[PDB]
């Protein structure tokens, strides 16, 4: 189990850690989060009490370094930093733990939610979508645009998701215009899987990361990417059986975790109705269709 | 974006543009089978691609052999239309290629956009106008070449005959749409109006009769009366 200490908490803020959150008062004696499960990526996220504008946060993996949070009064945000002095870090954590100034990552033993949401998400792949090579952790916020959003404006602050565009030469073979537009299997299997992602695990990792950024930061471009990657599979007549079964599991846990009151903004009616009721895969997503129909029957 | 009554003079500016109408591409007769089921029999169709400024009509005849062994023909017809329009554009010299293609039915937008990805600077647009181009097969010389075709064939026509020697393209398009709307509303009466007088003939190289300017005014009035007459018959007015 690993720890992310905080130097202090000078401004009132709601702090998230993965799917959990808690409120810290201004100048409250909060000094971090302990008992963070090793083996997964994590996200630690912030929404200031006095300005809910800009949710922001950091994706990290405690296996890659010792990380802590410290507020910067000039830039006005909680910043993640890496501590390279291993003995200093251990001594800091131990004192804060002895004084009981940390919250414990509140994982229920039966609960696989976080694993199920991050099964295919790897830090190395996050760091290629979010480009800032001098840090081992990656900053994301509510306002960051995607490479695709920018083509239709600062490049260094962009989410470099893989561009998916159904009416593009990449998606449509000359001479197979009708075939490739109505059945996206070529674009899914040859262009995206064999060509760009190399395997379905990397494709699912990016889909899962897009969902999590949409949910935790309200990042609109990430929501667009998440739906595009779902639509691309559902709109393909030829998908390996193992991918369809895994997609059903991925989406089931995403829909299960979504705040019920954020459905209006995080779910695209057209894509979901098309995917569940019209597409080639309308009958392949049994678990996802059941949870969607019981939890969000209005959207459908 | 969409082409409507606000931007109507745009049709007659100097930017090359084409209307594409697909309403006569896939044509069938519905009939009973020996067992009392229902089947369709295709008949030859056509793509109606028209430059409204010059009267240039590229009539691509769609021979029934195109449909042999194919499924979902009403869907295929849209993609075949787009394939043929794309092939026409590529066949034209660069300085003759359109800058815009206006489709008369919104279901043609995605098929044509996809076929024209190689031409990102040609705008593909819908229209809010209700144009009567389906009635093109009521023009006898057009129907004749479509029905006689034994293989795929492109036939070229100036749909305005020689009218542009005497009138503007705005007025020629208005005359064309009035004639086609009349033929669509009551084909028999419209043809009677156009051919009732044996002394006015259709030149070998023309589609419509050789009316003088004053005769065209009479004809145009008779077509408006027909359209209004049929409107009253339809709605009991
Ligand atoms: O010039 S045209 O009016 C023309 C129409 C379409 C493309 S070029 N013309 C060419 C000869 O055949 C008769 C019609």
């Amino acid at each position: 189990m690993n720890t992310v200490p905080f130097t202090s908490a000078p401004i009132e803020v709601t702090i998230g850690i993965d799917q959990y959150s808690f409120n810290v008062k201004e100048n409250q004696p909060f000094h971090g989060i302990k008992d963070i499960p090793i083996g997964h990526v994590h996200v630690i996220h912030f929404q200031h009490a006095d300005n809910s504008s800009m949710r922001y946060g950091y994706w990290f993996d405690c296996r890659m370094g010792n990380f802590y949070i410290q507020y910067d009064p000039k830039d006005g945000l909680y910043k993640m930093m890496e501590e390279r002095d291993g003995a200093k870090f251990e001594n800091i954590v131990h004192n804060f733990k002895e004084r009981q100034m940390m919250v414990s990552y509140p994982k229920i033993d039966e609960d696989d939610t976080w694993y199920n949401l991050t099964e295919f998400v790897q830090m190395d792949k996050i760091r290629k979508i979010v480009r800032k090579d001098e840090n081992q952790f990656s900053y994301v916020d509510s306002s960051m645009t995607t490479v695709q959003e920018n083509e239709l404006s600062d490049p260094a602050h962009s989410l470099n998701y893989t561009v998916i565009n159904f009416k593009s030469r990449e998606a449509i073979r000359p001479g197979h215009e009708m075939e490739d537009f109505l059945d996206k299997s070529y674009y899914l299997n040859t262009v995206m899987l064999q060509g760009i992602f190399k395997n379905s695990s990397n494709y699912f990792g990016e889909l899962q990361f897009a969902f999590l950024n949409a949910m935790f930061f309200g990042n609109y471009g990430s929501s667009l990417q998440w739906h595009a990657m779902i639509e691309l599979i559902c709109s393909s007549a030829t998908v390996p059986k193992h991918m369809l079964d895994k997609l059903d599991e991925i989406l089931y846990y995403q829909i299960k975790t979504l705040p019920e009151q954020y459905s209006d903004i995080l779910l695209n009616e057209r894509v979901w109705n098309i995917c569940l009721y019209s597409s080639f895969q309308k009958n392949s997503l049994h678990n996802t269709e059941k949870i969607m129909e019981n939890k969000y029957p209005e959207l459908l | 974006g969409a082409m409507n009554s606000s931007n109507y003079a745009e049709l007659f500016n100097n930017d090359i543009k084409l209307f594409v109408d697909d309403t006569n591409v896939y044509r069938v007769t519905v009939h009973k089978t020996f067992e009392g089921n229902v089947a369709t029999k295709a008949i030859n169709g056509c793509i109606f691609t028209l430059n409204p400024k010059t009267g240039h009509l590229f009539l691509k005849i769609i021979h029934t052999s195109v449909w042999a062994g194919q499924k979902r023909l009403s869907q295929l017809a849209k993609w075949k239309t787009a394939e043929e329009v794309s092939a026409l554009v590529r066949s034209l010299p660069k300085e003759e290629q359109p800058k815009q293609i206006i489709v008369t039915r919104k279901a043609m937008l995605d098929p044509l956009e996809v076929h024209m990805l190689d031409f990102p600077n040609i705008a593909i647009r819908p229209t809010e106008l209700r144009l009567p181009f389906s009635a093109a097969m009521s023009i006898d010389k057009l129907s004749d070449v479509v029905m006689k075709a034994t293989e795929p064939q492109m036939v070229l026509f100036n749909i305005y005959d020689d009218w542009l020697d005497r009138i503007s393209s705005y007025t020629a398009f208005s005359r064309l749409t009035l004639l086609l709307r009349a033929l669509k509303t009551n084909e028999e009466s419209a043809k009677m109006i156009l051919l009732s007088d044996p002394t006015i003939t259709i030149k070998s190289y023309h589609l419509w009769p050789s009316f003088t300017d004053e005769q065209w005014i009479t004809i145009e009035s008779q077509m408006r009366d027909l359209i209004l007459t049929e409107y009253g018959r339809k709605y009991n007015v």
